[PDB]
RNA sequence: GCUUGAGUCUCGUAGAGGGGGGUAGAAUUCCAGGUGUAGCGGUGAAAUGCGUAGAGAUCUGGAGGAAUACCGGUGGCGAAGGCGGCCCCCUGGACGAAGACUGACGCUCAGGUGCGAAAGCGUGGGGAGCAAACAGGAUUAGAUACCCUGGUAGUCCACGCCGUAAACGAUGUCGACUUGGAGGUUGUGCCCUUGAGGCGUGGCUUCCGGAGCUAACGCGUUAAGUCGACCGCCUGGGGAGUA
RNA sequence: AGGAGGUAAAAAUGUGAAAA
């Protein structure tokens, strides 16, 4: 798990990497693996609209099935495998058809567990049914938020949702940010928790670390200059402004939820 | 904690029969039965402390007999131990 | 093998469908050669005090010796069966018999 | 802790909340646990408990009555 | 008004001050009126006799609503709690049953350590 | 000094509440052995009955609910 | 070699002993809505503070973490610290009875090792209530305190560390011997179980006392009495249990 | 005899020489 490497030199002194020795090392299944082509940050006008964003390594797209579609059809997990495009662990799963798709690995999930999709699957880690079955106060991940849609909340490494009330067509979920969210009933959503939960306690440790991961380096706005940010100038080192964004927007309190077409979605927003 | 059965499985293979139930050799196989049996069990909890104080004390215990066989009977001692597999 | 005195509550809704509870667990019970003793349902009981809603509620009471694996597995259902409210065990004290009532 | 003295009562009479907790339990669960005092407080007075019937015990000897 | 039939007489009583609310058998209380509220305030709002003319406050008002007889919930201890409950049957209701409901818990919450 | 299993050796349940109900006062709080002076030994197993029956909702915590 | 030392086995017993996983009620707090409304709250008194926005008060539903009234007792368990809502899973020790088995395998111990209230510290979660520091209002000669209103760390959970207490029955540990009384508590045996009893027997443990002991207070079959074995420690007070 | 309720704001200081 977490281990940290003894100080042979600067830069590998603050190293602490997380280990797991249950990952499947060797290449990963061809048949799932479309290409991935980064962009660093630039758009079809090429301008660099998402900065601090460029180089890194090569990463090869795991196409992993969060939609789960199949069900009634037992599969059992072949192995675990790391993921580059992930925050957590991908397991590839084979069916009992013979298809072999990826999904997020949950906290309890070993190379051999058998798990399912459907109206009928057993109340276990990983499997996947509709929310209007799942019994009140358990905690689910990779949630929809349409039904059919494929599910983007709760799908990050050692993270989950809270599934509370149950209204009729609605169910309110207590979302990790602390805020309580309605969805549809009829979404699905895997029963556990995302494992891996210990990347949390993962430390760089060094400049490069950071740089390999695909992230360029920021430049502070109080080193500019008057015409590259609203910050900077001066002689040294004196703010004197309030803080803001390098477009002139307020940072440090100002709210900018403004959707409006989802607001009567939000039950308790976060605080 | 031993089943019943199985410390009458240790004493009918160790002792000179079945009513040498307190002879020197299965105290120590008994003992040693116990310590394997509660190994796994403080393999994980580390927290039974008080339950841990019993498992040293058998330990001790056990310790104590065998220095006791070994200048009483040189012979026995290492005739015990090897089917017992318990020095190193 | 051990003793145990399970007993639980049933919705009285739920209560219509007490006999096939008690037929799927005495498949579990014979699904573990447990020694099944009783089987004295006490009916639509009035409770001694509302559990979030339902006055009356509808006791049953097993008292089956059984298996230690197959008691963690039963146990399990009644946390995820809706049916059922306030699913207690007990243990040994020798093998029982006849009701209080 | 509940009366209703349906129609003959003229009269409260609910002294059965005081025969149970009313206010004797609410006296003292208002303030200081400490779990420390609770023990020494009532081995001081258990200790003249004791002594309570060892002074009923030593009479029989004087006084002229 | 709607001229109801019943109401509950929830006192609230605490070492300190003693508030007396007549409200509905369905709760939503139609008047109130407490020991400060009838003038006596800190030591002398304190007292038995503060308690007693705090009852005949609420229970003028509540004629207005017809309640002829009443429940009487008390909560928690205090100097009056006992005084204005003849108090309020001198005003001329129908004490039905005086039910006294108060927060002792199984050892729950932390107490303060205050008064020294 | 109370009679009970002491002579007549039985065992304790938890379903006889009707015989749990003459070891509790109204508002079911266990009434305690200076009183009933039952043995502590059973004293203890009569207080498992209860908190058994309190669980089960045969015997009140309290009396409003 | 033997057996009265220690220990093993079989059979029962009481228990907040230790650890892990769930779960129930009360209460407090918050949130949403309805009725309704000028005070609420606090104290020795008062004020800060909340409140015509519309609180407190009262009712329904829900969300939460922590702590477990009564039981509960100079009761029990544990080496000590310390451990009490209930259920289940794994597990330690002690005690009693009848015999058998091993045959002094015993006691203790510098160094060493393990455990070890709370506070405090490291990483990550949690945060109702309580609450160092802190702010304000009172009290006061002043109040940097006691009182009151709020309130952070922390108290909680997982994993490590620190190893200090008036860690105290202030009494080191093991064994034996030397009149009783009232108790509590848990096993075992006999008698007419005729009836909550009559006649006993061990352990734990509470108070009062004879002999003897002590400076006295007091101790007193669990001795600070009478002997034996080993171990730690003391050599006037402050300095200091610091350098 | 047995168990419960009620009971105090302020109240500082006093230096240095005497016993048959």
């Amino acid at each position: 798990a977490v281990v940290k490497c003894k100080p042979t030199s600067p830069g590998r002194r603050h190293v602490v990497k997380v280990v797991n020795p249950e990952l499947h090392k060797g290449k990963p299944f061809a048949p799932l693996l479309e290409k991935n082509s980064k962009s660093g940050g630039r758009n079809n006008n090429g301008r660099i609209t998402t900065r601090h964003i460029g180089g890194g390594h090569k990463q090869a797209y795991r196409i992993v099935d969060f939609k789960r579609n199949k069900d009634g059809i037992p599969a059992v997990v072949e192995r675990l495998e790391y993921d580059p495009n992930r925050s957590a662990n991908i397991a590839l799963v084979l069916y009992k058809d013979g298809e072999r798709r990826y999904i997020l690995a949950p906290k309890g999930l070993k190379a051999g567990d058998q798990i399912q999709s459907g109206v009928d699957a057993a109340i276990k880690p990983g499997n996947t049914l509709p929310m209007r079955n799942i019994p009140v106060g358990s905690t689910v991940h990779n949630v929809e938020m349409k039904p059919g849609k494929g599910g983007q909340l709760a799908r990050s490494a050692g993270t989950y949702v809270q599934i509370v009330a149950r209204d009729g067509a609605y169910v309110t979920l207590r979302l990790r940010s602390g805020e309580m969210r309605k969805v549809e009933a009829d979404c699905r959503a895997t029963l556990g928790e995302v494992g891996n939960a210990e990347h949390m306690l993962r430390v760089l440790g060094k400049a490069g670390a950071a740089r390999w991961r695909g992230v360029r380096p920021t430049v502070r706005g109080t080193a500019m200059n008057p015409v590259d940010h609203p910050h900077g100038g001066g002689e040294g080192r004196n703010f004197g402004k309030h803080p803001v964004t390098p477009w002139g927007v307020q940072t440090k309190g100002k709210k900018t939820r403004s959707n409006k077409r989802t607001d009567k979605f939000i039950v308790r927003r976060r605080s | 904690s031993l089943s019943t059965e199985a410390t009458a499985k240790i004493v009918s293979e160790f002792g000179r029969d079945a009513n040498d139930t307190g002879s020197t050799e299965v105290q120590v196989a008994l003992l040693t039965a116990q310590i394997n049996h509660l190994q796994g069990h403080f393999a994980e909890h580390k927290k039974d402390h008080h339950s841990r104080r019993g498992l040293l004390r058998m330990v001790s215990q056990r310790r104590k007999l065998l220095d006791y066989l070994k200048r009483k009977d040189v012979a026995r001692y290492t005739q015990l131990i090897e089917r017992l597999g318990l020095r190193r | 093998m051990r003793h145990y005195e399970i007993v639980f509550m049933v919705h009285p809704d739920q209560s219509e469908q007490v006999p096939g509870m008690i037929e799927r667990y005495t498949a579990a019970i014979t699904g573990a050669e447990g020694k099944i003793h009783r089987l004295e349902d006490w009916g639509r009981r009035q409770l001694a005090y509302p559990i979030n809603k339902l006055h009356k509620a509808h006791y049953v009471l097993m008292n089956v010796e059984a298996p230690q694996e197959v008691i963690d597995e039963l146990e399990t259902t009644f946390r995820f069966n809706d049916a059922v409210i306030r699913s207690m065990v007990m243990r040994t004290k020798h093998a029982v018999t006849e009701a209080s009532p | 802790i509940k009366v209703r003295e349906n129609e003959p009562f003229d009269v409260a009479l609910r002294r059965f909340k005081r025969s149970c907790e009313k206010a004797g339990v609410l006296a003292e669960v208002r303030r200081r646990e400490f779990y420390e005092k609770p023990t020494t407080e009532r081995k001081r007075a258990k200790a003249s408990a004791v002594k309570r019937h060892a002074k009923k015990l030593a009479r029989e000897n004087a006084r002229r009555t | 008004r709607k001229q109801v039939s019943d109401g509950v007489a929830h006192i609230h009583a605490s070492f300190n001050n003693t508030i007396v609310t007549i409200t509905d058998r369905q709760g939503n209380a139609l008047g109130w009126a407490t020991a400060g509220g009838s003038g006596f305030r800190g030591s002398r709002k304190s007292t038995p006799f503060a308690a007693q003319v705090a009852a005949e406050r609420c229970a003028d008002a509540v004629k207005e609503y017809g309640i002829k007889n009443l429940e009487v919930m008390v909560k928690g201890p205090g100097p009056g709690r006992e005084s204005t409950i003849r108090a309020l049957n001198a005003a001329g209701f129908r004490i039905t049953n005086i039910t006294d409901v108060t927060p002792i818990p199984h050892n729950g919450c932390r107490p303060p350590k205050k008064r020294r | 000094f109370c009679r009970f299993t002491a002579e007549g050796v039985q065992e304790i349940d938890y379903k006889d509440i009707a015989t749990l109900k003459n070891y509790i006062t109204e508002s079911g709080k266990i009434v305690p052995s200076r009183i009933t002076g039952t043995r502590a030994k059973y004293q203890r197993q009569l207080a498992r009955a209860i908190k058994r029956a309190r669980y089960l909702s045969l015997l009140p915590y309290t009396d409003r609910h």
